[PDB]
């Protein structure tokens, strides 16, 4: 009959709160070099496993923008980047006064390159030598009160830090894994039109999290997850001009980018043991720098991005411009491949425009024809603000190739009116932030309350 | 409530069923509980993860309670805080929406069941010394 | 099995002794369980020495037993795993290679002990509400 | 000679490295064995056995 | 010296110092409270200081 109070240990109950995550790898990546990859030394191994669990019924509402998880990544990545620069250090010259001349090969000339003579420090600190590096163009300002084109000074030097990469090291994105702690658990959304907030119903809980790749990345997207079946376009405000709009493809579409041969790297010794590498001569021949892109794959994929977007819009016109100029580091595509860092103009990808007239392209009667895009090579890297973004990058030895399967984009719509029913997105930059919250929505840390009360007729015996 | 058997799961495989329906396999889903400068982080996850367990066992054991499972006492329950049907509670909702209803009172409940436990204690004292 | 007294070699005092003859001093024994960037090393082994301790406490807890020392219970024993006589293993070998032998049938019996003491707390219930 | 290389550095004239013996104690949960037997060929059964 | 007279607890100190670049030396000027500066030499050389 009459009611009393029982406590019960083993509820299940979630709740919101921060907390830190787990590193871990698999076991494949712990047997080489130390710092081949950070993940060798910095993390423990663990297995890939258990099994996904799909819940009875359960109601969540998750928030792709409200989540510590992405802004964590972002301080271990750079606090590991700061941390992977101290044991590897140059503090030597390198800042002397350059003179410098047209750069000339043993077959014809370049105009990208300087050849600029030096006057370095022997290994005794009695003496200087001569000695000669080639550079790239953009690396290299003339500091000078007149016109003085004898005298110029690398670019890095207006600040500092010049240091110098590991030769033994590499930055290959190696899928890392993300656990919790005892206490806490892992949820996972799996609503497929799940729009990026609210109610989700086919919740599943995870202990330990799947792969996520820790590319650098700007404007386009390179590897990483697949959509499901169609076309995801995630945004916020949309009527606001300010924010960034997540556009998920289901292609992949294929992309090549390369350069050509290079002598080799000169190894050139500095005071006590400060091994340095530059680019030397270049043989045979001089070319580009260039990337290339299937054209017919890009072309309905394009497509495929304006009738999806037409959901949100009733009888506008979709418009594609370029970025808003800015140095190269604002406008052009930067990625890494192979430890060299391109910049790309990506011109002859975003001019055209989508009325709902929709132009199926076949047949495939010649897939020969592609798309090709220019590209630049630099060597001072300014990564992120307050990581020590000061890197000067060593050349490799030979030609090099890159291959990637380009899953997504980040566009941002221009602020026109004046009736503007040609609403144009230009292509945007971001906080690296942005792009791991793309890879990161999925995923939830929520803490556990195993004790809970509720009524009941049971009774103690006194 | 036990039908299961093969649980790895914890806590987080009976969520969405409704109270009555979770009221075994307590054994299981608690145990999931204890189961360079990075180390520093690495660490404090472990130690915090402790204390977390010890604080909620001493709520445990300073009203007088063991076999951690299920705890009856004997404090009446104020019907002023719900004044709803028990079998209604009990059988159409899970724990989930339970805690967002009786989230507002547990200081209250705390307190009345360390009186309580103070009192039968004493009384224990007196029952002795008459043997 | 109590003569000693005189314990702080904790249970290596008694190791090559038979199991029957080690039936006590497990109080003493168990008491010996817990009393620049070296700091590191130097903290993380008290801290992983906790962790080894609570969760053999735990293995206890769960399936409802207190009075570390000894814990029967009502499970059978399944003879399939053995088929020896109890007293030539209880009086001519030692818990050393005791162990050896047992130690592959462990996880079974953890997981019927577990469902023993679920069977056991339920049916308290019924018997406790009809008073 | 040294500078072929690098790091010339130089030792305090206020230290010492004279061998100060150094005890290995275990944390609680572990324990020490010793094995007493003055034939011990290198390897199997000892049955003087110690704890520590 | 200052612009509006002179002052006796200063004194003004003309530099040798370093450009940003490793190559160059250039000209200087600061002040400094004089009980921060040690007359650095062998004799009566009032024109060599030292921090
Ligand atoms: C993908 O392939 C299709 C094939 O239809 C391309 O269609 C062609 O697209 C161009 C550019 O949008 C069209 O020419 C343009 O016409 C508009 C006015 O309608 C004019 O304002 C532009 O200056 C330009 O002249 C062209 O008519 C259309 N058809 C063909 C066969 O060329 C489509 O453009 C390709 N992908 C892109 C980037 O749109
Ligand atoms: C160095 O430069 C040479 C020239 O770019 C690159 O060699 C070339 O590699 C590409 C990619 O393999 C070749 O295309 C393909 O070759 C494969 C070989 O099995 C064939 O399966 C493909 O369908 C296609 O033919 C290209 O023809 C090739 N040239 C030679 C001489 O083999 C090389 O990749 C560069 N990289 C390095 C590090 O060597
Ligand atoms: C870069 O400039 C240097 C400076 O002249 C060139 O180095 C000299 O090259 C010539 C002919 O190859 C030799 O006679 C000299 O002995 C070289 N100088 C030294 C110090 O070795 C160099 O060839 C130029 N390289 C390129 C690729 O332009
Ligand atoms: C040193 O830094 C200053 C800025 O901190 C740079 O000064 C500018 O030079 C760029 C072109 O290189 C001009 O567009 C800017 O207008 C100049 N001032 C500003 C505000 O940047 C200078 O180039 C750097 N390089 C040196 C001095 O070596
Ligand atoms: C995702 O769906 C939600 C609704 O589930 C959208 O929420 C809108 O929120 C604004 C806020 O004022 C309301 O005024 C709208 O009326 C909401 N939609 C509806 C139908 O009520 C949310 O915008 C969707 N997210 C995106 C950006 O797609
Ligand atoms: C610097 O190091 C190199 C080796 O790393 C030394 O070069 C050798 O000198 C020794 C005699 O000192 C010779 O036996 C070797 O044959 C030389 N080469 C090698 C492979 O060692 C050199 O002596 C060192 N000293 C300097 C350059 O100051
Ligand atoms: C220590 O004693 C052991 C035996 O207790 C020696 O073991 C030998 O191991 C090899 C391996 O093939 C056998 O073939 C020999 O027959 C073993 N000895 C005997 C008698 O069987 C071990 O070598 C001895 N260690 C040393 C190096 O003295
Ligand atoms: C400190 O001494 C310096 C050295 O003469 C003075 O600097 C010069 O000042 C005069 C007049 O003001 C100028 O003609 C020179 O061009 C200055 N030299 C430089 C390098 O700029 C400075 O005026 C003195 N300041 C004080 C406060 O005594
Ligand atoms: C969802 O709730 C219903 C209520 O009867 C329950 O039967 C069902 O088992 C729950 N979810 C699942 C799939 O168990
Ligand atoms: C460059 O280094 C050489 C080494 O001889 C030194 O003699 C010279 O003065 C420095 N600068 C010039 C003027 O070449
Ligand atoms: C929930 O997700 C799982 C993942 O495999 C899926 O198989 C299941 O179909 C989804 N739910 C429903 C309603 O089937
Ligand atoms: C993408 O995966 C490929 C395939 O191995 C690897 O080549 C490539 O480096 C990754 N892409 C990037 C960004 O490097
Ligand atoms: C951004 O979106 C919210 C929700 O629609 C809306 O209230 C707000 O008006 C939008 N921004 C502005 C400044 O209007
Ligand atoms: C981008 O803006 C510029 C501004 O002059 C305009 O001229 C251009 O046509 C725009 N769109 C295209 C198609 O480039
Ligand atoms: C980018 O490329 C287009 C095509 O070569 C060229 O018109 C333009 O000058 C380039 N530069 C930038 C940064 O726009
Ligand atoms: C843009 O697309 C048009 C299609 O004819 C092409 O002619 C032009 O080269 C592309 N680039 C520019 C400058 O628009
Ligand atoms: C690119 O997508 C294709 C689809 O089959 C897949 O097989 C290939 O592995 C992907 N390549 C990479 C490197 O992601
Ligand atoms: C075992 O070692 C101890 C050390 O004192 C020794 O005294 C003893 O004699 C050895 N064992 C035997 C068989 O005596
Ligand atoms: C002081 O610095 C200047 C910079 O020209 C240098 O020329 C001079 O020799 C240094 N010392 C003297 C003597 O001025």
């Amino acid at each position: 009959e009459n009611l009393w109070v029982t406590v019960y240990y083993g509820v299940p109950v979630w709740k919101e709160a921060k907390t830190t995550l787990f590193c871990a790898s698999d076991a494949r990546a712990y047997e080489k070099e130390v710092h081949n990859v950070w993940a060798t030394h910095a993390c423990v191994p663990t297995d890939p496993s258990p099994q996904e669990l799909v819940l009875g019924n359960v109601t969540e509402n998750f928030n792709m923008w409200k989540n510590d998880m992405v802004d964590q990544m972002h301080e271990d990545i750079i606090s590991l980047w700061d941390q992977s620069l101290k044991p590897c250090v140059k503090l030597t010259p390198l800042c002397v006064t350059l003179i410098c001349s047209d750069a000339t090969v043993k077959t014809g000339t370049v105009e990208e390159m300087k050849n600029c003579s030096f006057n370095t420090t022997t290994e005794i600190r009695d003496k200087e030598k001569k000695e000669y590096a080639l550079f790239y163009k953009p690396d290299i300002v003339p500091l000078s009160e007149t016109n003085n084109t004898s005298e110029y000074r690398l670019i890095n030097c207006n600040t500092s830090c010049v240091t110098q990469a590991c030769p033994k090291v590499t930055f290959e994105p190696i899928p890392i894994h993300y656990c919790a702690p005892a206490g806490y658990a892992i949820l996972k959304c799996n609503d497929e039109t799940f729009n990026g907030t609210g109610p989700c119903s086919n919740v599943s809980t995870v202990q330990c999290t799947h792969g996520i790749r820790p590319v650098v990345s700007t404007q386009l997207l390179l590897n990483g997850s697949l959509a499901e079946k169609e076309i995801v376009i995630r945004s916020e405000n949309l009527t606001n001009n300010a924010k960034i709009i997540i556009v998920h493809l289901h292609t992949p579409v294929e992309i090549v980018c390369t350069r050509p041969n290079n002598n080799t790297r000169k190894s050139v010794r500095i005071g006590p043991g400060q091994t340095f590498y530059a680019t030397g001569d270049i043989i045979g021949d001089i070319k580009q720098a260039h990337c290339n892109i299937s054209e017919e794959k890009w072309n309905d994929t394009l497509q495929k991005v304006g009738i999806e977007l037409q959901k949100h819009f009733p009888n506008k016109t979709i418009k594609y411009n370029q970025s808003a100029g800015g140095d190269m580091e604002i406008t052009t595509h930067s990625f890494n491949c192979g430890g060299e860092f391109f910049y790309c103009n990506t011109s002859n990808l975003f001019n055209g425009t989508y009325n709902g007239t929709y132009i199926s392209t076949n047949s495939s009667a010649n897939s020969t024809s592609t798309i090709t895009l220019q590209c630049r090579i630099k060597q001072i890297i300014n990564m992120w603000q307050g990581v020590g973004r000061c890197m000067y990058a060593p050349p490799i030895a030979g030609n090099i190739t890159c291959r990637s399967n380009i899953t997504g984009l980040l566009l941002t719509r221009d602020g026109g009116t004046n009736s503007n029913e040609t609403e144009t997105f230009r292509p945007a930059g971001g906080d690296m932030r942005d792009n791991w919250r793309s890879e990161l929505y999925k995923y939830k840390v929520v803490k556990i309350e195993p004790l809970g009360v509720a009524p009941t007729r049971c009774k103690r015996r006194v | 409530a036990v039908g299961i058997g093969a649980v790895f799961l914890g806590f987080l495989g009976a969520a969405g069923s409704t109270m009555g329906a979770a009221s075994m396999t307590l054994t299981v889903q608690a145990r999931n509980l204890l189961s360079t400068v990075w180390g520093i982080k690495q660490l404090q996850a472990r130690v915090l993860a402790v204390e977390r367990y010890l604080r909620d066992q001493q709520l445990l054991g300073i009203w007088g309670c063991s076999g951690k499972l299920i705890c009856c006492t004997n404090v009446p329950w104020n019907s002023s805080w719900s004044n709803r049907n028990l079998s209604e509670i009990w059988d159409n909702m899970t724990w989930l929406q339970w805690d967002k209803e009786i989230s507002n009172y547990t200081q209250i409940i705390y307190g009345l069941l360390e009186e309580s436990q103070n009192q039968q204690e004493k009384n224990e004292q007196d029952l002795l010394a008459l043997d």
